[PDB]
């Protein structure tokens, strides 16, 4: 009965999980390459 | 008293595999009472404007359309129409 | 009265309905006296600048409109005493002139002067 | 397009009636948008009241009810 | 059978009618007015609970909580416009 | 009583924006009441705007003044 | 008086949750005064409702009705 | 989540204002909690408005004049 409106937000969350994984990887890589 | 039993029934019907919290049930009851009061106050205003001595389905529909937003109001109006039809049936 | 007599000769306008010549300060504070309810000219300079117009000529010391050929000719016998003029060039907007007739106020052209 | 027809001199007159000693060049479009929003809300309320009353003509009474509902 | 069962709704049409007549919102109340009001209340409650259960399944929980209710209310634009001036404990 | 907006443009705007339900007459008194309400509303908004401008220490009101007024008001 | 009982850190924490980065010394007394006015109005309305109901003690329902009258509905305590 | 106002001072203030209004009164625990929640919400809303006023005034420090302007524009 409920409106029943869906949410691509789940696709957004998945895309954001991928972005967070890539972000952690790249941050670790750049900091290890820097090493002061 | 409160509408806790009815809220629990609706919850089991919409999501038969989930629960709720005590604060959540209280918030739902407060919401139910508030919506009831708002619609009743709007209906009383409309009846006093029309100089009527009985709140009718037309008054309730007008109150709902004045309170709730567009799409939500239309869906609620459809649900109420179906309900009153099944009742009069 | 002392409220309708112009105070300072500089900065002076005149109406188009009853042709009430006064000072800008008087028009802003008190406004049109002969026609106030059907004009709302009082309480702001905006309606003053909208209706009245500084394009007018002539000065007559009107003191007895009930008994005066100048008032009978100028059609100001039903107005209060004051300093009026003999010509006022202008015209009110359509929205301002239609409401006059709708409420029951006959709009006439006070510009008795001729053209060419 | 009548939102532009609303003479800017009219907005300036409405603003000049108190305190407003100086106005910018963008106030006109902003005031027009705000007036549009307010009119849309009031007219929606009045149209709801009229459809409830069944009449096909909005009335000053319906406008007053809409204003009271909005709390104006 | 009970008017609730007659109308097929889940909210109490009888309690709604009694509350209306007790508050004295009007000298009388029709027969369709209370059924309609109960139906509107039930639809609103069903929508709120649906959004709350959706938020709960997203958060990975087995019981709805005020957090899920808040998330649902602030994610639905219409519910936000409806309960903007509403406050909740905790 | 006093009206600053031209009644004809105001009526045109009302009938153009009242297309939510096409074909609906508006009595003269209804349009007049709407115009009075709109004039009073814009008057209050400009007063709040002048307050925000005086606060910001600027004698000239700017669109951000009106924006802040409406934000604090809850429009 | 107990109006001063409202701790300076409590007002600072309220302002932080609101979104204020730097507070002035004259803010705490003003916030206390505003809070006192609001509580006075709410208690006024609540005592009015209590006298209407002819009850000996103020209740969460009366407080909620007073808050509604003010225009700030509060769920949870219903 | 947690309460930002101290429960005991807030309760003492509530009792003080209640005695000022009418003596020999008693409030419920839930009533005092609801009052505290409503007061915290009201203060947070007021602080958000005051922060907007200060932002507009091109400042960082919030001022009692900002609070006054917020209350005015709100209409209290
Ligand atoms: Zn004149």
């Amino acid at each position: 009965r409920t409106r029943n409106e869906m949410t691509a937000e789940e696709k957004r969350r998945a895309h954001q999980k991928e972005l967070a994984a890539q972000l952690n990887e790249e941050a670790k890589r750049r900091l290890t390459e820097q090493k002061g | 008293e409160s509408y806790a039993i009815y809220v629990y029934k609706v919850l089991k019907q919409v999501h038969p595999d989930t629960g709720i919290s005590s604060k959540a049930m209280s918030i739902m009851n407060s919401f139910v009472n508030d919506v009831f009061e708002r619609i009743a106050g709007e209906a009383s205003r409309l009846a006093h404007y029309n100089k009527r001595s009985t709140i009718t389905s037309r008054e309730i529909q007008t109150a709902v359309r004045l309170l709730l937003p567009g799409e939500l109001a239309k869906h609620a109006v459809s649900e109420g129409t179906k309900a009153v039809t099944k009742y009069t049936s | 009265a002392l409220e309708t007599v112009p105070k300072d000769l500089r900065h002076l306008r005149a109406c188009l309905l009853c042709s009430l010549v006064k000072t800008i300060d008087q028009f802003e504070y008190d406004g049109c006296d002969n026609c106030d309810a059907y004009l709302q000219m009082k309480g702001n300079r905006e309606m003053v600048y909208d209706c009245t117009s500084s394009s007018f000529d002539g000065i007559i010391a009107m003191m007895s409109p009930e008994d005066s050929w100048v008032s009978k000719w100028q059609r100001v016998s039903n107005f209060k005493p004051g300093v009026y003029a003999v010509s006022v060039t202008g015209r009110l907007p359509q929205g301002i002139v239609r409401e006059l007739k709708s409420r029951g106020v006959a709009y006439k052209s006070r510009d008795t002067a001729i053209k060419t | 397009d009548n939102i532009q027809g609303i003479t800017k001199p009219a907005i300036r007159r409405l603003a000049r009636r108190g305190g407003v000693k100086r106005i910018s060049g963008l106030i006109y479009e902003e005031t027009r948008g705000v007036l549009k929003v307010f009119l849309e809300n009031v007219i929606r309320d009045a149209v709801t009241y009229t459809e409830h009353a069944k009449r096909k003509t909005v009335t000053a009474m319906d406008v007053v009810y809409a204003l009271k509902r909005q709390g104006r | 059978k009970t008017r609730s069962s007659r109308a097929g709704l889940q909210f109490p049409v009888g309690r709604v009618h009694r509350l209306l007549r007790k508050g004295n919102y009007a000298e009388r109340v029709g027969a369709g007015a209370p059924v309609y009001l109960a139906a509107v209340l039930e639809y609103l409650t069903a929508e709120i609970l649906e959004l709350a259960g959706n938020a709960a399944r997203d958060n990975k929980k087995t019981r709805i909580i005020p957090r899920h209710l808040q998330l649902a209310v602030r994610n639905d634009e219409e519910l936000n416009k409806l309960l903007g001036r509403v406050t909740i404990a905790q | 009583t006093e009206l600053l907006i031209r009644k004809l443009p105001f009526q045109r705007l009302v009938r153009e924006i009242a297309q939510f339900k096409t074909d609906l007459r508006f009595q003269s008194s209804a349009v007049m009441a709407l115009q009075e309400a709109s004039e009073a509303y814009l008057v209050a908004l400009f007063e709040d705007t002048n307050l925000c401008a005086i606060h910001a220490k600027r004698v000239t009101i700017m669109p951000k003044d009106i924006q802040l007024a409406r934000r604090i008001r809850g429009e």
